[PDB]
RNA sequence: UUUUUUUUUUUUUUU
């Protein structure tokens, strides 16, 4: 679904003919044009992310345990949040 | 108390409520401007003839609409004072930090 | 900002007679202004006419139905009224004949309308004390 | 099938000179409603179209140089209603009509719908075993919410369709195109 | 001398306290409500009726609750005075009305069509006049 | 929105 609020008028609160005078019989202006903002989704984490990639990086030419190298390869092996903007996906696992 | 609640104290409410008939009305139905007029039939309500078909005695017998008006003013005030005071409570507390 | 004040502007100043949902008002008032001075010369006249002969007036509506449907459906003996004879106009409006099924008009079979002996509330009420044109048969007279 | 139509709506418009005008058709659609034979009458919505207004100019008394003027303003009032699953074309389309009062016509807008080949599928499902080896409101629409946002999408689709070939067929002089001759 | 009394229909979570619990807290809240009472003039002098004859007044029933902090909501008064929304009366009372009742304790465990048919008579009572009553305090009425 | 964009604002309207 994308449209969860069904706002549908009724017979007891319907605005009246009038409605000249309904705005005098008011403090402060109430009703204003369809102006609604949005929200926009920020990088979500993944501005983080791509910091933490670059450091299994240099953890590959430094004869490391074969355990701490596995991590290495599971980040490298991404396909939602790496994708393909630089060329260095290759790179890394070639080496 | 499940089956005095579910449709008997939301429900038989508004029928105790339902008196706009008798308030939008005026409060001198039987009597208007033109109450003293040639309103009444001089055929059927001079000579006094019929007992059913016309009576006029809305001018002193105030006394059956007096006790009618009474007991349609009493239950006004418990519906200001248990309904419109109730939903204030929600309304107030809606808004509370 | 004042949004229910501000109604109506665009379509003001900013908008064609052709391109807006304006309809004209000169067409109607064309045929209902004439009208009225038909049914005010011709009215009065109509009833003094009708009321010159008191008696013998239902003779002459009596023969005529002998001749259209030959039997008098509405045949009444002496003792009894036959008609009230009312003072009606034609029409001279030519509305048109609409499906309405609420219409006042739209059902009408005959070209005679009733005409109302006395109004208590003139349909020309005046915004002052200018009197209505067309109303003094008799001319003025100055002191001189 | 002429049988088979239906229809879907009806917008009723309205188009009033007078406030006063306006609010006795109102009053008088609200009586002949709560008196058709189904439990629950048809309840339309309410759309206001805002107040179109005009007022021309003139100068002001003759042999004047233009030091005054008189305008002469000429209000006008709209009313729109919507209608869902008209069942019943007798008691509504004779309810507007009969509801009007005054110099105050009307504008309707009928909606039919023709259906194509009924979904008739999904017979008694198999089976097998192992081997072992109400809540109405008083001034509400009773017709259900998923139907009206059906039906509603439809009217701004075509709306917006009118709107765009209007624009382009709309320029002065009909008839004239460039290096025609 | 109304703790004891108000044990039984109540949350469990807020019945464990005793007399003197509850004590502390009211203590200090009537006295934030009074001083901060010396767009607030319009609901303190021009809804309350004076009489001069009563001794004392009624607390948390109609308006009493507002004023707590320093600065009240804006679109609250908005909603009392200009107009009040009798479309959402059916959404207030089923949000209060749970709380009282959580379908576990003395009341019943059942309880759907309430919410429906308390709508209506908000509806009929809107005929009345019940729309004026909540901007003119109900005083005039009962004198 | 770290595989997202690539950008000035009007005189009726999301009832």
């Amino acid at each position: 679904p994308e449209a969860p609020p069904l706002v549908l008028p009724n017979w007891q609160t319907m605005h009246p003919v009038d409605m000249e005078a309904w705005e005098k019989k008011q403090r402060r202006v109430v009703r204003t044009r369809h102006v609604k903002a949005k929200i926009i989704r920020q990088a979500d984490g993944r501005k983080l992310a791509a910091t933490m990639a670059l450091h299994g990086r240099q953890a590959i030419h430094r004869d490391a345990a074969v355990s701490s190298l596995v991590s290495v390869a599971a980040m490298c092996a991404s396909n939602s949040q790496r994708a393909l903007r630089g060329e260095l996906l290759p790179e890394t696992l070639n080496l | 108390p499940a089956e005095r609640l579910h449709s008997l104290f939301a429900r038989a409410d508004v029928l105790a409520h339902l008196l706009h008939s008798r308030l939008a009305l005026p409060l001198l139905y039987p009597l208007n401007s033109g109450g003293a007029l040639t309103n009444p039939l001089n055929s059927a309500a001079s000579p006094d003839s019929p007992a059913a078909l016309n009576s006029i005695a809305t001018s002193r017998w105030k006394r059956e609409e007096v006790m009618s008006a009474l007991a349609t003013v009493t239950p006004l005030v418990l519906a200001a004072t248990s309904v419109s005071r109730f939903l204030k409570t929600a309304h107030a507390l809606s808004y509370f930090a | 900002a004042f949004r229910y004040r501000r109604e109506g502007q665009f379509t003001k100043f900013r908008v064609h007679f052709d391109r807006s949902g304006f309809r004209p008002y000169i067409d109607e008032l064309k045929w209902e202004i004439m009208d009225w001075h038909y049914k005010r010369a011709m009215g009065p006249q109509m009833k003094k006419t009708l009321m010159s002969y008191q008696e013998g007036s239902e003779k002459l509506q009596y023969m005529h139905d002998l001749i259209a449907l030959g039997t008098a459906k509405a045949k009444f003996p002496h003792a009894t009224k036959r008609f009230f004879f009312v003072p009606a106009l034609p029409v001279t409006i030519p509305y048109r004949r609409s499906s309405n099924p609420f219409c006042l008009l739209s059902a009408n079979k005959t070209g005679w309308l009733q005409w109302s002996p006395k109004q208590r509330v003139p349909f020309p009420q005046p915004l002052g004390k200018r009197k209505v044109g067309g109303t003094d048969p008799q001319p003025p007279v100055f002191p001189k | 099938a002429l049988s088979a139509y239906s229809l879907r709506s009806l917008i009723v418009t309205y188009n009033s000179r007078n406030r006063s005008s306006m609010n006795a058709t109102i009053e008088n659609l609200k009586n002949a409603l709560r008196w058709t034979s189904p439990s629950e009458s048809s309840s339309p919505s309410s759309a206001p179209s805002s107040a179109p207004s005009s007022a021309p100019s003139s100068s002001w008394s003759p042999f004047k140089y233009k030091y005054a003027l008189r305008h002469y303003v000429f209000e006008d009032h709209r009313y729109a209603f919507a209608f869902y699953d008209v069942n019943s074309v007798q008691e509504v389309v004779s309810a507007a009509l009969g509801a009007m009062a005054g110099e105050t016509c009307c504008s309707c807008r009928f909606s039919w719908r023709f259906a194509g080949r009924p979904p008739v599928s999904l017979p008694t499902p198999p089976r097998l075993v192992p081997s072992s080896r109400a809540t109405v409101l008083r001034g509400h629409c009773p017709t259900d919410k998923e139907f009206i946002r059906r039906a509603l999408e439809e009217e701004q689709a075509v709306e917006r369709i009118r709107k765009k070939l209007d624009k382009k067929q709309l320029q002065w002089f009909p008839g004239k195109t460039p290096w025609a001759p | 001398r109304n703790w004891p009394r108000l044990q039984a229909a109540m949350p469990e979570p807020l019945s464990e306290l005793s007399a003197d619990s509850v004590g502390l807290w009211l203590k200090a809240h009537l006295e934030r409500v009074i001083e901060n009472q010396r767009d607030g003039r319009g609901r303190l002098l021009a809804q309350k009726f004076p009489l001069k004859s009563d001794e004392e007044d009624l607390y948390s029933l109609a308006d009493d609750f507002i004023f707590d902090h320093e600065i009240v909501d804006e679109q609250f008064c908005d909603e009392r005075l200009s107009q009040f929304p009798i479309d959402k009366a059916g959404e207030l009372f089923r949000r209060v009305a749970d709380f009282f009742g959580l379908t576990k304790g003395p009341q019943p465990a059942v309880n759907d069509a309430v919410v429906a048919q308390f709508q209506n008579l908000v509806y009929t009572l809107d005929e009345i006049g019940l729309s004026n009553w909540m901007k003119m305090d109900t005083r005039e009425i009962e004198e």
